[PDB]
RNA sequence: AAAUUGCCGGGAGGGAAGCGGAUGGGGGCCGGCGAUGCGCCCCGGCCGUAUGCGGAACGGCUCUUGCUGGUCCGCCGCUCGGCUCGGGGCGUGGACUGUUGUCGGCCGCGCCGGCGGCCAAAGCCCGGGGGCUCCGCGCCCCCGGCAGCCGUCGUCGGCACGGCCGGUACCCGCGCGCCGAAAGGCGUGCCCCUCGGGGCACUGCGCUGCAACGCCCUGCGGGCUCCCCAUCCGACCCGUCUUGAAACACGGACCAAGGAGUCUGACAUGCGUGCGAGUCGACGGGUUCUGAAACCUGGGAUGCGCAAGGAAGCUGACGAGCG
RNA sequence: AACUUUAAAUAGGUAGGAUGGCGCGGCUGCUUCGGUGAGCCGUGCCAUGGAAUCGGGUGCUCCAAGUGGGCCAUUUUUGGUAAGCAGAACUGGCGAUGCGGGAUGAACCGGAAGCCGGGUUACGGUGCCCAACUGCGCGCUAACCUAGAACCCACAAAGGGU
RNA sequence: CAACUAGCCCCGAAAAUGGAUGGCGCUGAAGCGCGCGACCCACACCCGGCCAUCUGGGCGAGUGCCAUGCCCCGAUGAGUA
């Protein structure tokens, strides 16, 4: 018909629970998240649907150091959601204590992390105790930084001329 | 709508109120061929002259 | 309405008769006009230039019988005679316009469009403006006052039926015998033939 | 237009005298409608479904309404009738009444023309300008419980025993039927001879030769 | 509601047969649709009258795919045990006796079938097993 | 098995033009078509609950322990009653499929009527003046009183019919006291009209298809194939090349069976899986149900810091803001 | 055209604000002979509010296929007598386009195409082919040396006729 | 009476397989120019039904289970490489 009509049908499509989810627990995790999300107010519920359905190879480990660093007495221990996982490579002992709830932790940070204190929850019971989702950041975790943004290949992506 | 239908409802016993209206006037003019009259007279000469 | 030609009925005598006999006019008085216009889209798409095309995407007209209402501009009368060809417009009257909002009524976007329909234009439908609902709707667009370009803000598209009776011909403007441009007597004749 | 206008400019101005009937009473079924009636304990599956009750009663009425009216475009009682449809159609007739079921009595005299007492649709039938007097003639007798055609139940006889095949499926003749038509037709004979000539009219039938026009021709 | 979409579906027919151009004259040229890939093919230009392609559009109602014209929904059934997850649905689906199924098995599932009340088709095919025209 | 060939049958016809098909109808050929439905009562047939008894799988739970709730079968006692197959007896009428009536929605269809705009005025009778004609009739023009009716613009109003789709399966529509075959009407207050009538206010539940004919078996609607007649894009049939293939481009008599993006090593991205500052068992050794599987070693490889050509580098830990 | 004082139109660029302005007060190796100024920081104030219109959403990043011979028409235009020619400029098509129209035609005209019923049109028609007025109205035409009859398009002129 | 203006018709206007307003034929046209109505008419347009795709919803509290399910939306869909 149009162009413009056609414009409309061209739209988006990002839009994926993944292609292949094969963790079942994954898979139910956010078919809990899908139910509660309508059935409540909260905004921040819906980013972590999101967060969870389309790619793993997105979700970001996040390390004690910087989590630890804006949780500086300008959040009082609030709940710090993490997306990916928690790693281990650093020590200062932390702050004295923290619930961290997360999708995966390692088996190390299992460890570590409630023997500096708190409590290891489980992204269950955050769903579970918070569908509101109120008092709560998703802490942070990145994968833009120095290495891996168009940092590719053998020899990277260049202060830019020619590259 | 509701707004609709509440003009609806006056022009529906207003449509008799046209006819009468139109009626009425024609026979009103000539009554009389004093002041009444030369008013309406006043308009209509000076309309046709240009 | 009636009474602005009432008016000047009253005050004019000069223009009527003896001037059928002559050329020129003399003095007197003068009514104005003050007139939005509602813009329906003659001519498709096909072998038309782009800056063009895109004007008719801009004012919404994305098929051929699409209608938008257009307000009171210097500006969007010049726009539209880069477009003149390839659509009509003028104003249709007050009348016309609430007897054609119904039956190709739909709702607007921030949502879908759920349309007119007897529960859904009492229920939904914002207005900060005025009143959302059909008839009170058409009343503040056309007499063109404060915040009525956004009692203009529509549904999108108007699909308008193609024409009973047929075009005037689509290879001519308005003078010519054609359809296309501008004429306000014409083109709500046109739009109660869009049913 | 013109009729619905009372209804579309009050909305519901006659359901409202009747709740206001019942309301003058006193207080009635306001309470009584919470309570009112049955429910809980099912049957098969869901019971998603369907009618009985309620939903009965604006249907019978409002095909009540096309039999005078929409259908007539006006026709007394003892109009003279062209059947234009129907199995005795051609046949000019003389109209008895309109029935419940919206189908017309109708009937020619048996002996001067075929024509039975019978049902016939009012959908068929051109109004002519002619108008026999039906002042003095018994057709209450013949009733809309009056013309049930017999099914093919079993025997006509009282049920529940074993038949034989000498059913008539789509037909039936009641004895009793052609005991009664003699009587009526006697009445009607009177009215007919009554202007000369048009006894003969009635059986003789009336079609369009080539050239006609049935646009044109419009009794 | 089964009801009319049932007659919509059974008396529209989009049985339009979407046969393979040449077809007729190259015998060995199969039957079985295969979409025109060049670009020459008048078939592949969407010309009319040399045999409209097959498109979702031409698809039947929702509720009235896979239905036998009963309305039944149609199951082919290799043994006893099948039938009684047919039982659960007894109007709405059908039983037909599989090929792979000998006289002897047959007679056992119409039995069954009979008490579940889902005669149709499963007797049939029985029947003509047995020796029938 | 395909191809081909033979026989024979059917269609068709020896007055007629062929892309071999589609589209429509008829023949020819053949499969299909609730077991025949429901309410009620009478007889015949069979069983028995409640409650007591006697043996048990259960429940909520508690969870030592406790209290409330079980149902069922065995089958006796004590009082009553019910159901099912068939027949009898009565009422309602259900079986594919085709047809007709109707209500609602959508759309077309022809026709009739009103008001206003366009100072309103053509118009006609009455009255007055002028011009032209200057042979006069006549012609024209204008102005004041007037039945009157007009072309065009806008709007509203009313009818008469039909197509198509659907029967409205949750707020579309509507009933629930009464009469009236029927349709239909029947409260009351208010206000306008103050006439005829009108508009306007006032309860909650339940719920979405109505009339009719054929026959289901006798018998037949039908589906499907070929043919004939009707109708049609028919760029020659497809593929390829090409801007363009029907091409006076190229290949292909026909058919069966073979027959062409694979597998690997090393790589990038994406996606998945594990584990994660680590990670990767399997060169190897242990062991064995034996080419396996299981177990395990130090690692080595890759990463965890870099940057130089190289030597090398206070030696890369003070630690960051803003939108 | 390779001249221009002059000098269009259609094209083309920029701006029409919160990614902004203003107040407060900090620093400098700059800049000022001078805290004079400049830039950049903390803190405060001002919303629909900065023409019109639209956004059946938009913004952003990674990665890979095909393409790498184009062809045509209207318009503009250079070479050439010209060309269905060779070569540019703009745009739409074909290529990647049937369907309807032009008898017929890849590109012209109309319009981009799910599947259907019912309505209604476009282009182009209405004597018959061929669906549809041998309809109404007002002219012109009598063609023995080619009567005339639909853009592109199937050609056609100077010049002559009492 | 003369010189002009511009309509149609005539001349100028001659090619080869016989031939093409497409054909027949058409002269108060069915021609040519033009006006006015009515009418005809594409997979276009509208309304309805329906398909998938896309978009927005909705419904799992278990103990009928496809919940990658089911159900309500509205818009869109030619298609070579």
């Amino acid at each position: 018909m149009g162009i413009d009509l056609v414009a409309g049908g061209r739209n988006k499509r990002t839009k994926r629970v993944a292609p292949k989810s094969d963790d079942v627990y994954l898979k139910l995790l956010v078919k809990l998240y899908r139910f509660l999300v309508r059935r409540t107010k909260s905004k921040f519920n819906a980013v972590i649907l999101k967060r969870l359905f389309m790619s793993k190879t997105n979700r970001p480990p996040l390390s004690m150091r910087r989590l630890s660093n804006f949780m500086k007495g300008k959040e009082e221990k609030n709940i710090a959601v993490v997306v990916g996982t928690i790693t281990d490579d650093m020590r200062i002992q932390e702050v004295p204590a923290m619930k961290v709830t997360a999708l995966r932790f390692t088996e190390t940070a299992r460890a570590r992390i409630i023997n500096a204190g708190g409590e290891c929850l489980t992204f269950d019971q955050l769903a579970l105790r918070a569908p509101t989702g109120e008092n709560t950041i998703l802490l942070r975790g990145p994968k833009n930084a120095r290495e891996a943004v168009r940092h590719f290949g053998k020899a990277p992506g260049v202060p830019h001329s020619h590259t | 709508k509701e707004k609709l239908d509440s003009k609806r409802t006056k022009l529906s016993p207003e449509e008799a109120a046209k006819v009468k209206a139109a009626g009425k006037a024609w026979y009103k003019t000539m009554i009389s061929d004093s002041d009444y009259a030369e008013f309406d007279n006043f308009s209509k000469w000076l309309g046709v002259t240009q | 309405a009636e009474q602005y030609a009432g008016e000047y009925e009253a005050q004019d005598k000069e223009l009527v008769q003896l001037k059928r006999e002559a050329r020129m006019k003399g003095g007197f008085y003068v009514s104005p006009e003050a007139k939005p216009l509602f813009v329906v889209r003659i001519r498709g798409i096909n072998a038309m230039h782009p800056k063009t095309k895109k004007i008719l995407q801009l004012l919404r007209l994305r098929q051929i019988f699409n209608g938008v209402f257009l307000k009171v501009n210097k500006a969007t009368i010049n726009m539209l005679r880069r477009v003149e060809p390839y659509v009509t417009y003028g104003y249709p009257n007050l009348k016309s316009v609430r007897e054609l909002i119904y039956k190709r009524g739909y709702g607007k976007l921030n949502k879908q469009r759920i349309p007119l329909a007897n529960n859904k234009v009492i229920e939904e439908g914002l207005g900060k403006h005025n009143i959302i609902c059909i008839e009170d709707l058409v009343h503040e667009i056309l007499t063109v006052g404060p915040h009525f370009k956004e009692a203009n803000n529509f549904l999108w598209p108007f699909k308008l039926k193609a024409p009973l009776g047929g075009l005037k011909k689509k290879r001519n403007h308005y003078v010519e015998g054609g359809d296309a441009g501008n004429r306000e007597n014409y083109i709500n004749q046109l739009v109660r033939r869009m049913n | 237009m013109a009729p619905t206008s009372k209804m579309a400019l009050g909305i519901k101005r006659a359901s409202r005298s009747h709740t206001y009937h019942r309301r003058g009473l006193w207080a009635i079924k306001a309470k009584h409608g919470g309570a009112l009636p049955k429910a809980e304990k099912p049957a098969a599956i869901a019971e998603p479904k369907f009618y009985p009750a309620d939903d009965v009663k604006p249907r019978t009425v409002s095909t009540r309404k096309p039999h005078p009216t929409k259908l007539r475009s006006t026709i007394t009682p003892g109009t003279v009738l062209i059947l234009l449809a129907g199995r005795y159609m051609g046949k000019r007739v003389v109209f008895l009444k309109q029935l419940q079921s919206g189908l017309l009595l109708i009937t020619g005299p048996f002996k001067i023309n075929g024509v039975p007492i019978r049902r016939v649709n009012q959908a068929y039938v051109i109004a002519t300008s002619t108008k026999v007097d039906i002042s003095k003639v018994n057709v209450q007798k013949f009733d809309d419980k009056y013309f049930a055609r017999e099914k093919k139940t079993r025997a006509k006889k009282t049920e529940g025993e074993l038949f034989e095949s000498d059913k008539e499926a789509t037909k039936n003749l009641p004895d009793f039927k052609k005991d009664d038509q003699k009587v009526i037709d006697a009445e009607l004979i009177k009215a007919i001879d009554a202007v000369p000539d048009l006894k003969n009219y009635l059986g003789a039938r009336f079609s369009l030769r080539d050239g006609d026009k049935p646009h044109e021709m419009t009794f | 509601m089964a009801v009319p979409l049932l007659t919509k579906k059974i008396v529209k027919k989009r049985v339009k047969q979407f046969k393979r151009p040449h077809s007729d004259r190259y015998i060995g040229l199969k039957t079985s649709w295969r979409r025109p890939k060049g670009i020459d093919s008048r078939v592949r230009r969407k010309f009319k009258g040399c045999t409209l392609m097959p498109n979702i559009g031409y698809g039947s109602d929702k509720k009235t795919r896979h239905y036998l014209p009963n309305k039944f929904k149609k199951f082919v059934v290799h043994n006893v045990s099948e039938l009684e997850l047919l039982m659960m649905h007894n109007r709405t689906y059908c039983a037909e006796i599989a090929h792979n199924v000998s006289t002897r098995k047959r007679k056992e599932i119409v039995e069954r079938a009979a008490q579940l009340d889902i005669v149709v088709t499963n007797k049939l095919a029985r029947l003509r097993s047995q020796e029938d025209e």
